[PDB]
This record gives C-alpha cells, structure tokens and sequence, in this order.
C-alpha cells in the first residue's frame, strides 16, 4: 500500500516502450499486485496516468533490474516531466525493497 | 492543337513552380524549427530545460 | 576528437514565420520594441524613432 | 506585344531559376553545417569538446 516514485526528465523526444526500476523482494514468499506506472506532469503540475504494468511475476529476491513493457507506446517530448511510480498493493504482505 | 499544347505545358510549369516554392518554404522552416528545438537538459542535470 | 577538419558553417533564414524566435539576439535603441517579422519579412516594430 | 511578353516571361523564369539554385545551395550548405556542428560535451563530462 506504499507507493514511491521519482521525476524523470526528457532530453530528446521519442516513443517510450518500457520502464525499469531497481528493486527486489525481502522474503521468498509469493507476491502479486506490484505495479510500475508512468505519470505525465501537466502544466499545472498534476500527474496523469498514461500507462501501467504488473511486474510481480518477474521479480527476484536478489537485487536485480526490473524491465517491463508498457501496454502501448506513450509519445514524450523534451521539456516535460514524467514520474515512474511503484505501487506495491500486494495481498500476501511481502515487502518490496527499492 | 499547338496552342492547346502550349496551354497545357504552361499550366504544368505553373504547377511545378508553386510546388517548388512551397517545398522550399517548408524545407527552410523545417531547418529553422529543428535548429531551434532539439536536445534539452534532463531533470537531474538542471531544474531548467 | 582533439583535432578535426572545421567545416565552414553557413546559415540561412527566410524570415517566413510568426515571431522572430530565439535564433536572433535582438538589441534596439527603442527600449521595448525589436525587429519583428510580418508578412514573411523582417521589419521595424512600433512607431518609435 | 507578344514578343515583349515572351521577353518578360523569360526574364521571370531566369529570375526564378537563379533564386531556386541559390536557395538549394544555401539549404544544402546550411544542413551540412548544422550536421557538422551541434552538441558538445560540457566541461565536467570531459576535458575536450
């Protein structure tokens, strides 16, 4: 139930296809409902969701990169800001270490 | 028929003329826009773009 | 890339857009008005001398 | 009058010809210069440009 995210700058405009974060799981118990999502920051500073993906299946106990493909491409432009949020709304209760 | 052919050729030349002028204007504007925009500094390097 | 053949730069501008833009450093003795593009041509902006 | 009009049209076509050739040369040279120049590494990333 605790979500953490950071702002990402855009250097050159392109089409995004995947997002990555460095995280792992503390215990070896089964986990689910771990989501990585992307938010665009508007002019007013509000965050709008433009994509999300479940990454609980491919997580590993060892600290390793997690790369997940978005459902569809999200065009980005230089000058705007984006946030990659990890949600971790799991049901079993195993914590996530980022 | 000779005058009709001259009419057709002049119309074709006018079409080519306007297309070339429009293409030149569009190309130069594309150059200027690409030069104006482009790479911007990321968020961690600076606050400003 | 310590040493490299310096290509002679060349620049062009048709002045065929909405505003002068950031590609031109503007300085005038008027104080507020600068070179303004209108009708696809650069010209003087304002009625000041 | 017909020959005078032909003279005028030929002069206009020659003017368009030279303007188009000059614009082509300028555009190609501008693009080459822009490709040659551009982004350079900052002072902290590396010593050389």
């Amino acid at each position: 139930g605790y979500a953490i995210g950071g702002y990402i700058g855009i250097s050159d405009t392109t089409i995004v296809d995947t997002i990555a974060m460095k995280m792992y799981k503390e215990t070896s118990s089964a986990i689910n409902n771990v989501y990585l999502e992307v938010f665009r920051e508007d002019s007013t500073g509000a965050l709008t969701s433009v994509g999300s993906v479940d990454v609980s299946g491919q997580l590993t106990t060892a600290s390793d990169y997690v790369e997940a493909t978005l459902p569809a491409g999200v065009i980005v432009n230089a000058g705007e800001r984006y946030v990659v949020r990890m949600r971790n709304a799991t049901t079993v209760g195993n914590r996530v270490g980022v | 028929s000779a005058i009709s052919n001259v009419i057709d050729w002049f119309n074709s030349l006018l079409n080519f003329q306007d297309t070339t002028t429009s293409n030149q204007i569009n190309q130069q504007n594309f150059q200027i826009a690409t030069l104006a925009s482009g790479i911007k500094k990321q968020q961690w390097e600076c606050r400003y773009s | 890339a310590k040493n490299l053949a310096t290509t002679d730069q060349s620049f062009s501008d048709d002045f065929n857009r909405s505003a002068m833009g950031g590609l031109w450093f503007l300085k005038s003795d008027t104080g507020t008005n600068q070179v303004g593009v209108s009708g696809g041509r650069a010209a003087f902006s304002g009625l000041t001398d």
